[PDB]
């Protein structure tokens, strides 16, 4: 309610499975720019902002969120335009007269503005996923623990058939889930009441 | 202020992720076998300031005795012109400031005096404590091992020590110079570099690493990485390019 | 002439090709939804009207 | 219980993305079936054993 996005684009996840999954950790990273270099930030991607301002890594795994706003925030905003060199992958330079002159250039806002030089709000929500007791996670509401029936299980995103048993193998205090013969999950912990099932 | 060999103490623990009972190979920045260091001596009188490079990360390491050593600090200009890192270890809290810092010329303990626009700032909280810092992604990965060293004319031990993988840091700075922060009352400390290197590791059940390879170095270290094995029947057998 | 298309994207077919091709039986769903809303409307998608 | 319709309007005078958006999804299908909805493309002459 009351806030329409521009664009809602994930790489690595789906917009849709986002309920399903928990994350391990996740950063937001938060900025304004105008509204014609939102296409900017993707992956593998140059010009102004994806160059000397803000680069991705090739490697992504999140969801690049930016939504429009054209009276909420009005003024002038900075930008840098005149690095010498590009930015490594999530880095951040303020040093505004590194080439002597001012490679800080500024850019103003006001409702009266053409199309492309309007503020839009952008937050890039990077996560990662991994073998590790998860912080941030779905609205999904638990269910009771079934045992001894082929049944769907979704343990802290991790979709599978199977059937639970009670076990006792031996894991870490940050292990989740167990690897074993080709890379398959057949050891995990639940979340709630922490033990062992073997699938 | 000599030189010392590298006996097989730079390994770390590459991915963050889980692993056991396997031997896989990586293409990471690593601290090769039989490497170089550049480690000084504290005397009466001693070293006062010098900026090292961090080229790609550092290997650090010390023998600690007493508290001698309080920690780093990492810049690209050492100056008030852009941010450096400044982990300390003042008290028993470990704390981290990424501010615009201008600190005095020795960085002593009985650092810094002026410090203005702080983009971070965290508090975390004969004993060898060897370090592995590197960048990768905006994100300062640091690698420690608390071992209980053994005992003067200083050297390097032989055992492996698989270093574990301690907090990264969401810093978002880029770093090509270092400065040791020490004590000056009115030890050692040792210096590597990293490099780019292919590697191979092996993983227990209770995911620790067993052993390592470095297959940069070596003919029986190549043959090992080829052929995908830590044991290798007699023979011969072609191999990688690996060198 | 007169109505311009801002997005026509098909999916399983091209619309270079929709002329080749006579259709066993067509449905056309109709509606009216916001102008940042449109992205929404794509196969395996979620939002407000997905 | 609540209403769960809410309201959303529409004037010439309102922002990017608050605008109406005419949407129509066709939804057609091809299979083994005498076709209803064709394409343009005029017949030619049926030539054989060529
Ligand atoms: C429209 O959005 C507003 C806020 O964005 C929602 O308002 C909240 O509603 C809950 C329960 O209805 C209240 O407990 C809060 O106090 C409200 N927040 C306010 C008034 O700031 C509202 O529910 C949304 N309506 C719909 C239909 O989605
Ligand atoms: C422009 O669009 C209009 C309406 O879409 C077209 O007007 C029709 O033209 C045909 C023949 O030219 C007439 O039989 C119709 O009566 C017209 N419809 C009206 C007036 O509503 C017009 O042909 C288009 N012009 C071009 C060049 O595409
Ligand atoms: C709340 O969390 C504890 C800790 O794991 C768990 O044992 C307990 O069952 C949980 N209760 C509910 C109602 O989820
Ligand atoms: C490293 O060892 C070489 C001898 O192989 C020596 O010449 C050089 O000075 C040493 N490096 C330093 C920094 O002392
Ligand atoms: C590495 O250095 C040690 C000590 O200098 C030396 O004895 C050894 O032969 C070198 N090479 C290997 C492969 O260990
Ligand atoms: C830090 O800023 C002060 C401003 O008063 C300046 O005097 C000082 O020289 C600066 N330190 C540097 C440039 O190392
Ligand atoms: C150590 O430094 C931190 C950072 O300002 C401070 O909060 C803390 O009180 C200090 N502790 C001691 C013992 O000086
Ligand atoms: C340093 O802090 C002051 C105080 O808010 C601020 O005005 C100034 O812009 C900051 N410096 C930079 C480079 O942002
Ligand atoms: C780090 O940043 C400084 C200032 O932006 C720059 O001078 C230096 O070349 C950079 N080092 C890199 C990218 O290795
Ligand atoms: C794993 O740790 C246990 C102690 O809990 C130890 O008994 C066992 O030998 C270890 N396994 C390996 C391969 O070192």
């Amino acid at each position: 309610n009351s806030t329409s996005f521009s664009t809602f684009k994930c790489y690595g996840v789906s917009p849709s499975k986002l309920i399903d999954l928990c994350f391990t950790s996740v950063y937001a990273d938060t900025f304004l720019i105008r509204f014609s270099e939102v296409r900017q930030i993707a992956p593998g991607e140059t010009g102004v902002i994806a160059d000397y301002n803000y680069k991705l890594p090739d490697d992504f795994t999140g969801c690049v969120l930016a939504w429009n706003t054209a009276q909420q925030d009005i003024g002038s905003y900075f930008y840098r335009s005149h690095r010498a060199v590009k930015l490594k992958p999530f880095e951040r330079d303020l040093s505004s007269d590194e080439n002597g002159v001012r490679t800080l250039s500024t850019y103003d806002f006001n409702p009266n503005v053409p199309l492309d030089y309007q503020a839009t709000r952008v937050v890039v929500l990077s996560f990662e996923l991994l073998n590790a007791p998860a912080t941030v996670c779905g609205p999904k509401l638990s269910t009771q623990l079934v045992k001894n029936r082929c049944v769907n299980f979704n343990f802290n995103g991790l979709r599978g058939t199977g059937v639970l048993t009670d076990s006792d193998k031996r894991f870490q205090s940050f292990q989740q889930f167990g690897r074993d013969s080709a890379d398959f999950t057949d050891s995990v912990r639940d979340p709630q009441t922490l033990q062992i099932l073997d699938i | 202020k000599q030189n010392v060999s590298s006996l097989m103490r730079g390994v770390y623990y590459p991915d963050d992720i889980y692993r056991s009972n396997v031997n896989v190979l990586f293409t990471v920045p690593f601290l090769r076998f039989n490497s170089t260091l550049t480690w000084y001596n504290f005397w009466n009188q001693a070293y006062t300031s010098r900026v090292m490079e961090f080229g790609d990360g550092i290997y650090f390491s010390t023998v600690d005795k007493s508290n001698a050593v309080r920690g780093w600090i990492f810049g690209t200009t050492l100056d008030n012109t852009t941010q450096s890192a400044l982990l300390i270890n003042n008290g028993s809290l470990v704390t981290i400031q990424v501010c615009y810092f201008q600190f005095c010329a020795n960085p002593a303990f009985l650092v810094y005096i002026s410090s203005h626009n702080c983009t971070y700032s965290e508090v975390l909280s004969k004993r060898l404590r060897e370090f592995v810092f590197k960048n990768n992604d905006g994100f300062l990965h640091i690698y420690g091992a608390y071992q209980p060293h053994v005992i003067a004319t200083p050297s390097l031990p032989s055992t492996f020590k698989p270093l574990i993988p301690l907090w990264k840091l969401p810093l978002g700075l880029n770093i090509t110079n270092f400065k040791v922060v020490l004590t000056f009352r009115s030890a050692n400390f040792a210096v590597g570099s990293l490099k780019l290197t292919t590697i191979m590791l092996s993983f227990d059940v209770n995911g620790t690493i067993d052993k390592a390879v470095d297959c940069s170095s070596d003919p029986l270290s190549e043959l090992k990485c080829t052929l995908k094995s830590f044991n290798v029947s007699k023979g011969i057998y072609p191999t990688s390019n690996f060198r």
